[PDB]
């Protein structure tokens, strides 16, 4: 998918992230990942988590 | 008699099965993710709607959902 | 070119007769909208062409005021006319009749047209002098647009200065502008 | 006048409402020598009241049915006192609340830790732009003209 | 004193002539126009009805502009309409002016 | 260059080589490109406008106390005064003509094209000014082409601004004393002159 | 020294230090200017 340490907007439209920014950590390359993309926000969510995985073509603004 | 569902989005965590005190959650062999990790409700006749399970999944909203429907005895935690 | 050096819109581009580029709220962008506000100001340009003779002449000849000519309602009896002899057959109902019957069928002619040159410029029978044949045209449509423009800014202006000052006509107004100019002026209604 | 309220210093009520208060507090006073401190004290209470009382009458407030003030909060020019004049230099302090405490926000946004200097303040940078914060018209307009006061890419969602 | 069966009946002429003669085109474009009332998709008939039947008994007709008997009902209506507010205003007199 | 305060830490958005600079904008407000290319012809105006109102209060004053004229104060001669026409009247003509001239300076500060003349006068009517800001010229404006040169008029474009930040002040001065002193301006110099050190803020 | 300027630079600190300088303002102004309810200006 995109670069590493890439700053990336969401689109994931039940993502508390939605439309807000962060950078990727590593994109897996696996043959049959589902949502290989791993990004870090520097917000926590309602739960307290700042890193998430989505799939390639669920974010990119660049 | 809720309705527990396992959405595709699991990294297998294990926690979700880890934290339900009826044994009602179990991993299974499901390639994809990680691990080939996933989760499953075989036995959502014994969930009582605690939403432990849902507590646990640090996914982007969830992937582990219930839905509390009918009402039973062992659904309701009655002893007597 | 309303500002001297100031660009247009991409729909003004000074095609049109009478085009100058004078848009600022951006009501022409859309095109069906602007087809139709050409000719709803060229009907308002040139009725208010035909009325503004319609007030000057009858208050220095037939001697009225254009808004007492309209007074003789609510007391049988009025209708006066050119000479001052009553009309007859001018009682209210059986006048407003006819008024409303022959405009209705003339507007319900006129909106039976699909060309929008022959919507608002019909010609044949409406131009019975070859003064459009194939002499100086643009030119006409030029002066027509601002003589129509300046015949609405000018009854406006009848309109505004009617209610002003009350029971009066714009002729007397102009008597009362050349009895002290420097005191008998728009600055008494907005600086009261 | 307006509204069907007299003037203060020509109501028949307001002498009513000075003079019972007066002579309240010298039955006050009357319990103690000319020269104690609760003497002193009431006449001092007595003074104000009076300055009070000759103060509103001048002003030009209109006075009710019931001889008490009544605020015309209407744009009369005669009555700019009121409403309007206090009302401008609220909006103008106001304004300049809000406007240092979001330029505060907006500088402090831009750190390493930022969520650490909203519960520590950096004194320096907000006296700085409590300073600069005079002009705030000046500049929430300019801000406004030149496309910088709002954004485009909120992050509200709703599935 | 007012008299009533000429100005009714100028009226109600006077509007069947518009119906007949000035506004018909116009009627008939703006009825076409808007057809017949729909839900979900399809007619009230279609989507099931023994009641949303148009009754073409009672409107075949042979007037060259295909002026029905409904048309004629709606255009008299108007005008009796006109007529009576016509009437009961030239009966007391007043002066509600400036 | 010498700036306001000698600890002169001076600021980015006015470096050099603008008439009249001394570094002076604590409060950062015209830091943007139009805020600066507005706030110069803001503050040439300005100055101007009160340099004359400037000339027109001082003078009046000054020759009615060395007993010249029998004028009225400033602050008293537009107050209640039929002269030629109603005040009112006098506003509307003003307001009326003042915009056929500022509708132009607005025009040639943001589409710097308005030199041509009108009404036939396309021809020998052309304003010949070219300058970077809003400065005019042609004989209507300068007529004794004392704007010669550009990269050395800064002497007086320079002093131009330098007087009229003194007008304006002066100007305030005026309005502030005639308001707080009930008494014309240079009755209150006088009064001053009288013994200083009793005649100062209440 | 400078960890109790950081110290004083808590929030709880500065908005008493505000609020009770705020309140003085206030309370003198009142003592000066009182029973002000239309603004003479
Ligand atoms: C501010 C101010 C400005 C820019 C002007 C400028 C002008 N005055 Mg004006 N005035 C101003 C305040 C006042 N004027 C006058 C009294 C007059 C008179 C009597 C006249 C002007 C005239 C004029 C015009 C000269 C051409 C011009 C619009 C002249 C004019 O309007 O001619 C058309 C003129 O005759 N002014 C009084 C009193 C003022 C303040 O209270
Ligand atoms: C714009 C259209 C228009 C309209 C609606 C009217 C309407 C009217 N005009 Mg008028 N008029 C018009 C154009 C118009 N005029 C023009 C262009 C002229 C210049 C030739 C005149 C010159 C004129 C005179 C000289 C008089 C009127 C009068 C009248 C009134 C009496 C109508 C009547 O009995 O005559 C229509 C009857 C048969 C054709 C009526 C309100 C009379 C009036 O109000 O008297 C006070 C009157 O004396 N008009
Ligand atoms: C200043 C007055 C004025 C001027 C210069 C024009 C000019 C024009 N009109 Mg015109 N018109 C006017 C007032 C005016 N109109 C008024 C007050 C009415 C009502 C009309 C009703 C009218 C019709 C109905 C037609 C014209 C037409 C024309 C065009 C050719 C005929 C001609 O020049 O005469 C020309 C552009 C004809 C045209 O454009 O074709 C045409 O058919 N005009
Ligand atoms: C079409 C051009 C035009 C012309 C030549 C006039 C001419 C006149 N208007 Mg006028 N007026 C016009 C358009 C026009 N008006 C418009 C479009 C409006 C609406 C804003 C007005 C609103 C208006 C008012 C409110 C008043 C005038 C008045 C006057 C008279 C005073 C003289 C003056 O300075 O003006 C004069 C006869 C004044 C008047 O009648 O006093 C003598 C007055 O009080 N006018
Ligand atoms: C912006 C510039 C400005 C403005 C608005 C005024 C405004 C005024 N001047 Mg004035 N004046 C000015 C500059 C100005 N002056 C300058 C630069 C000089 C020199 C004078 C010399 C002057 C004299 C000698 C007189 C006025 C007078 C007046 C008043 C009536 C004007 C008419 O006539 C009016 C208040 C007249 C007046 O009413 O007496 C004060 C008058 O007699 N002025
Ligand atoms: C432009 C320069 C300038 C100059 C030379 C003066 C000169 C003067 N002012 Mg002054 N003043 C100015 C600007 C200026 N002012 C400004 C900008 C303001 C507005 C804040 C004031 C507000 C002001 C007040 C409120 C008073 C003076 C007074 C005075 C006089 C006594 C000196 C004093 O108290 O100070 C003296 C003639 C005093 C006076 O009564 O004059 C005799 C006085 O009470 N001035
Ligand atoms: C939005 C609400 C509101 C508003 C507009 C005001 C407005 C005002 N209060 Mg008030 N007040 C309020 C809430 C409010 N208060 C509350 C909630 C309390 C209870 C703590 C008080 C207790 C209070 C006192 C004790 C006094 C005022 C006074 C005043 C006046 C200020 C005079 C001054 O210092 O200058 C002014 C009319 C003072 C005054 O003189 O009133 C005329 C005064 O003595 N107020
Ligand atoms: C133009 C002006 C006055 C013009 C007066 C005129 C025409 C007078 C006209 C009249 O007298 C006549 C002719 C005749 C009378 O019959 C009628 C009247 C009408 C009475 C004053 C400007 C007055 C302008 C003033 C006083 C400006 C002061 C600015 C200061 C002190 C500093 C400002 C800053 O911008 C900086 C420099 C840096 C920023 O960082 C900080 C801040 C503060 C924002
Ligand atoms: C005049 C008057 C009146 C009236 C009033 C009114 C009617 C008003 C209106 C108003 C309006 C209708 C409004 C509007 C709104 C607004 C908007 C729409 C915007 C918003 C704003 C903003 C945005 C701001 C900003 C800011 C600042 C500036 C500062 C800081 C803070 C902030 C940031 C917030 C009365 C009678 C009372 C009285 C007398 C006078
Ligand atoms: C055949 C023919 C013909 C004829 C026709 C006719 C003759 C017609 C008639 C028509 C008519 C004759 C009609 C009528 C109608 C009526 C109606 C339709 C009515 C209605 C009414 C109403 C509705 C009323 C109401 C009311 C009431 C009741 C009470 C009061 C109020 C009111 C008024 C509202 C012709 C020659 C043309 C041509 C050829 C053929
Ligand atoms: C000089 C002097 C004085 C005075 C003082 C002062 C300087 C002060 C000022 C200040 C002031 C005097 C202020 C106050 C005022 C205020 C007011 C009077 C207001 C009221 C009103 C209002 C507040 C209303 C309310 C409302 C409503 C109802 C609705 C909503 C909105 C609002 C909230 C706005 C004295 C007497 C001591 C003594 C002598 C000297």
């Amino acid at each position: 998918g995109p670069k590493r340490g890439s700053i990336v907007k969401v689109l994931r439209r039940e993502s508390y992230w939605f439309n807000d920014t962060g950078k990727v950590v590593a994109v897996d390359q696996a043959p049959g990942v589902r949502y290989p993309v791993v990004v870090r926000f520097d917000k926590v969510n309602y739960a307290g988590v700042s890193t998430n995985n989505y799939s390639p073509d669920e974010l990119e603004a660049a | 008699a809720h309705s527990v569902k396992i959405y595709d989005t699991c990294i297998g965590c294990t926690q979700c099965v880890r934290a339900c005190p009826t044994d009602v959650l179990e991993m299974v062999p499901w390639d994809g993710c990680k691990a080939s990790q996933i989760a499953s409700a075989p036995r959502t006749e014994d969930c009582v709607g605690c939403k432990r399970c849902e507590s646990a999944c640090p996914t982007d909203f969830l992937s582990v959902r219930v839905y509390l429907g009918a009402e039973t005895t062992r659904s309701m935690g009655l002893a007597y | 070119e309303w500002l001297p050096g100031n660009p247009r819109p991409s729909y003004l581009d000074g095609s049109a007769p009478g085009d100058f580029g004078f848009d600022p709220l951006g009501l022409g962008e859309v095109p069906e909208n602007l087809e139709r506000f050409k000719e709803s100001e060229l009907i308002h340009a040139r009725w208010a062409m035909l009325a503004v003779p319609g007030v000057l002449i009858p208050e220095a000849l037939g001697y009225g005021n254009w808004v007492s000519a309209q007074k003789w309602a609510a007391t049988p009896g009025g209708q006066a006319t050119y000479l001052g002899n009553p009309v007859p057959w001018g009682n209210l109902p059986v006048i407003l009749a006819i008024e409303f019957l022959a405009i209705a069928f003339a507007e319900s002619q006129r909106n039976g047209e699909p060309d929008p040159e022959k919507r608002k410029y019909p010609g044949g029978a409406f131009d019975p002098l070859g003064f459009s044949k194939g002499a100086n045209l643009e030119e006409l449509k030029l002066k027509e647009i601002k003589n129509g423009r300046l015949a609405l800014v000018a009854f406006l202006g009848f309109a505004v200065q009617a209610i002003a000052y009350p029971g009066t006509g714009p002729l007397e107004n102009l008597k009362t502008h050349l009895a002290d100019p420097w005191h008998n002026t728009i600055a008494h209604v907005i600086i009261p | 006048d307006v509204a069907g309220l007299t003037p203060c210093k020509e109501s028949k009520g307001f002498a009513k409402r000075e003079k019972q208060e007066i002579k309240k507090l010298e039955s006050r006073l009357k319990l103690y020598a000319p020269d104690s401190a609760p003497a002193l004290a009431l006449n001092a209470t007595i003074e104000k009241t009076k300055r009070r009382f000759a103060f509103y009458g001048n002003e030009g407030l209109l006075c009710g049915t019931d001889g008490l003030p009544h605020l015309i909060v209407d744009g009369d020019q005669a009555h700019l006192g009121e409403f309007v004049y206090p009302g401008l230099v609220f909006l103008y302090i106001a304004g300049w609340i809000g406007w240092v405490g979001r330029a505060y926000l907006i500088d402090v946004r831009t750190s390493k830790k930022p969520t650490e200097k909203e519960i520590i303040i950096d004194v320096p940078l907000a006296l700085r732009i409590m300073s600069k914060g005079l002009t705030w018209p000046v500049a929430a307009i300019g801000e406004l003209r030149s496309g910088k006061l709002v954004e485009k890419s909120a992050n509200i969602t709703v599935s | 004193e007012a008299n009533t069966a000429l100005t009714i009946t100028l009226s109600t002429g006077a509007l069947l002539f518009l119906g007949r003669f000035v506004f018909l085109p116009f009627q008939r474009d703006n009825v076409s126009r808007q057809g017949l009332p729909v839900q979900n998709g399809v007619t009230h008939f279609d989507a099931g009805d023994s009641r949303a039947q148009e009754v073409t008994s009672f409107l075949k007709t042979n007037d060259p502009a295909g002026f029905t008997i409904v048309d004629v009902l709606a255009w008299g209506a108007l005008g009796h309409a006109v007529g009576f507010f016509i009437l009961a205003t030239i009966n007391n007199g007043y002066n509600p002016q400036f | 260059r010498p700036l306001w305060l000698p600890g002169t830490t001076p600021p980015a958005h006015l470096d050099g080589t603008l008439a009249g600079d001394f570094g002076f904008d604590p409060l950062g407000l015209g830091q943007d490109p139009q805020d600066l290319r507005w706030y110069v012809q803001a503050e040439l105006v300005h100055s101007r406008f009160a340099m004359a109102g400037v000339a027109g209060i001082l003078f009046t004053d000054l020759l009615r106390a060395s007993g010249r004229t029998d004028i009225p104060v400033w602050f008293e001669a537009g107050a209640t005064k039929f002269d030629f026409a109603d005040t009112t009247t006098l506003f509307v003509v003003q307001l009326i003509l003042m915009g056929f001239v500022e509708t132009k300076r607005w025009m040639d500060i943001v589409k710097p094209g308005s030199q041509a003349a009108e009404d036939s006068f396309f021809g020998f009517e052309a304003a010949f000014e070219g300058l970077e800001t809003g400065y005019p010229g042609g004989p209507l404006f300068n007529p004794l082409g004392f704007a010669n040169d550009p990269t050395k008029p800064q002497p007086l474009r320079w002093k131009e601004i330098k007087n009229g930040r003194l007008a304006m002040v002066a100007m305030v001065g005026f309005m502030v004393q005639a308001y707080v002193t009930k008494t014309g301006p240079i009755e209150n110099l006088l009064t001053h002159l009288s013994d200083p050190v009793h005649n100062t803020i209440i | 020294m400078q960890d109790v300027k950081t110290y004083l630079s808590t929030a709880p600190v500065l908005a008493t230090l505000w609020f009770g300088f705020l309140a003085g303002l206030l309370i003198e102004i009142n003592r000066f200017f009182p029973d002000a309810l239309v603004l003479p200006l």
